This record gives C-alpha cells, structure tokens and sequence, in this order.
C-alpha cells in the first residue's frame, strides 16, 4: 500500500499511512 | 550586482560546526566525474568508496526495475518517473 500511496496521489493531481487491517473470509466448514 | 545575499561569512564564523556539514552536502551535490579510472595503484579507501558508490547505483537500479516490473496500477510518463524515483529512494 505504501507503493500505491506514493505512485497515485503524486500523479492524479504530509500523509501518514497506518498499518493495514487483515479481514479474511472463509467458506469452509462452520464449527 | 545589486542582488541580496545573506552574510555567509558571519554565519560561518558564529556556527561553523553546522556549516562544515552544509558545505560537505553542497560539495557532494555537485561533484564532477573522475577523468581518471580506478587502477591497482589507488588507495584502499578509494576503491572501497568506489565500490560503495557502484553498490548504491545497483540497488537503486534494481529497486526501480522491480517496482516497474510490478506495474501496480498499469498507468503521464514524467510524473510516473518522478513518483517512481521518489518511492525508490525512500524504500
């Protein structure tokens, strides 16, 4: 995301970027 | 000439320890390429520094090439190169 948060906002015309959250979904067996 | 210049002499005389590093930065910014080449009669420190400069160039080129190989948005060439060198020298 740091590579995306630099190469995008500097081209489509300070910024601190936090640690991203992992959200993960499964379709397997439900206990 | 009539243009306005700061008193660099007095500022150096008051705070010379900072201006040593400022002058070193200015010198390193504008350093001519060596006309002579590295030979076996050069100093060990010189060839160490030459290898460090070549290493810095190689990691810069490798990081730029890997990031270009990613193509992380598949898209303005000059602005692309500016943001590209900005992210490469930062990483």
């Amino acid at each position: 995301a740091k590579r995306i948060s630099i190469l995008s906002r500097a081209q489509s015309a300070l910024n601190s970027l936090p640690t991203f959250q992992l959200i993960l979904n499964s379709n397997a067996n439900q206990i | 000439q009539g243009t306005q210049a700061d008193d660099l002499v007095s500022a150096i005389q008051q705070n010379a320890n900072h201006f040593t590093e400022l002058f070193c930065r200015a010198i390193d910014n504008n350093m001519p390429l060596p006309t002579k080449e590295i030979d076996y009669k050069d100093d060990v420190l010189d060839v160490i520094l030459n290898q460090r400069r070549l290493r810095n160039e190689r990691m810069l080129s490798d990081r730029t090439n890997e990031i270009r190989s990613e193509n992380l948005m598949d898209t303005p060439p000059s602005s692309m190169n500016d943001a590209l060198r900005e992210v490469v020298e930062d990483e």
